[PDB]
């Protein structure tokens, strides 16, 4: 029964080499398919980047035809990617995928995916922002976490007695450094007398941040 | 072209149909066998449809495909919640000598009446200021569909640079949520005046401005 696995670094630097190698199991390479790869940015469509069969053809996108090198070897169920001179734009999803030779063309299985970070950034704490309104029944506070690295981040809120509905929003990933926000709604009306924080808890740079939201 | 069009959404109701377009230039999807797959954001692609019209193993009869030689489309009758996806067409394109995807389609399977964003728009704040730097935050929530468009203004003019928005994710209560920034220099904040966020979800916008001076 045929399963595909990627594995390799989910941090890259730009300029080195990005590497992943995808394990098949449960299917004969030597078979009449194709072994490929295909990659998706957050929030974006779907790139196909090159395959490979067992007699040596190999396809390549031919906008990065001269960075990229694909290859197999059944001996040890492996389909590999090298893609050279790593950018900021290289950040994505990373899929293996069987694909079907001749005029077919069609794609499956695919791995489940592997996260590929292209940064060069240092473990760095966000800077936390409180975000106030500028001067209806309820008010929306909170706090932007900017330039962090790595992922992840947590924020709570403490809002005293108010009852409250908080939303946290999905970081993006600009220039090798995070930015997410979070918000929290209380009623119209209680803050600024009644207290509101956030706490945004970095655990990879040992860091938390308790910064109370000051009107303007 | 490198990438095939596709509408951005589709929605209807459990029981309803929906049909996605994938087109190419002139007619050269008659040359190429159109696939097609769904994805739920959170996970990998599967193939539904191959050959233009054929069907995998597992995939039910619901699911139908056509090939006009300009245009490919996949009709999917009888909607249930777990169709729920976003849905990519691909074909080799043979002027390209590459293998191109569409451009992508969410398919929302009505569960929950419409419901229009709830917009808040930041200024920076002093704190960010001090570091010569500006953000603005648009935050975005209870929408439903899932789908928003995001363009800014400053002193009544379309921004075109500095602005990224992120995907929707889901609410606790399966609405949807989202928050858009536009990155600015101190100084470009302290030489503008007026900044507004206008949020476009079912074809009505709803916008929130501000002015620095306040």
């Amino acid at each position: 029964q045929v399963q595909l696995e990627e594995s390799g670094p989910g941090l890259v630097r730009p300029s080195e080499t990005l590497s992943l190698s995808c394990t098949v199991s449960g299917f004969p390479m030597s078979e009449s398919y194709f072994w490929g790869w295909i990659r998706q940015s957050p929030g974006k469509g779907l790139e196909w980047l090159g395959s490979v069969i067992h007699t040596g053809t190999t396809y390549y996108r031919p906008s990065l035809e001269s960075r990229l090198t694909i290859a197999m070897d059944p001996s040890k169920n492996q389909v590999s990617l090298s893609l050279t001179s790593v950018t900021v734009a290289d950040s994505a999803m990373y899929y293996c995928v069987r694909i079907r030779g001749g005029s077919s063309n069609w794609l499956d299985p695919w791995g489940p995916g592997i996260v590929v970070t292209a940064s060069s950034a240092k473990t760095t704490p966000p800077s936390v922002y409180p975000l106030a309104p500028g001067c209806g029944s309820s008010v929306t506070l909170g706090c932007l976490v900017k330039g962090y690295f790595p992922e992840s981040v947590t924020v709570t809120w403490n809002s005293g007695s108010l009852s409250s509905s908080v939303h946290t929003f999905p970081a993006l990933l600009q220039s090798g450094l995070y930015t997410m926000s979070s918000s929290v709604t209380v009623p119209s009306s209680t803050w600024p007398s009644q207290t509101v924080t956030c706490s945004v808890a970095h655990p990879a740079s040992s860091t938390t941040v308790d910064k109370k939201i000051e009107p303007r | 072209q490198s990438v095939w069009t596709q509408p951005p959404s589709v929605s209807a109701a459990p029981g309803q149909k929906v049909t996605i377009s994938c087109s190419g230039d002139d007619s050269i999807l008659r040359s190429a066998f159109v696939s097609w797959y769904q994805q739920v954001p959170g996970s990998a692609p599967k193939l539904v449809i191959f050959d233009d019209r054929q069907r995998p193993s597992g995939i039910p009869a619901r699911f139908s495909g056509s090939n006009s030689g300009t245009t490919a489309t996949l009709d999917i009758a009888g909607l249930q919640r777990g169709d729920e996806a976003d849905y990519y067409c691909a074909a080799w394109n043979g002027r390209l000598s590459a293998f191109v995807f569409g451009s992508g389609t969410k398919l929302t399977v009505l569960g929950q009446p419409k419901s229009s964003p709830s917009v808040t728009l930041f200024p920076p704040s002093s704190e960010e200021l001090e570091t010569n730097k500006a953000t603005l935050v648009c935050t975005i929530t209870d929408f439903y569909p899932g789908v928003v468009t995001v363009d800014w203004k400053v002193d009544g003019t379309p921004v075109t640079q500095g602005m990224e928005t992120t995907q929707p994710s889901k609410q606790s209560n399966n609405k949807y949520m989202a928050s858009s920034y536009l990155t600015l220099t101190a100084r470009a904040w302290e030489r503008h005046s007026s900044y507004s966020c206008q949020v476009t979800h079912e074809g009505h916008t709803v916008e929130k401005s501000l002015s620095r001076a306040d």
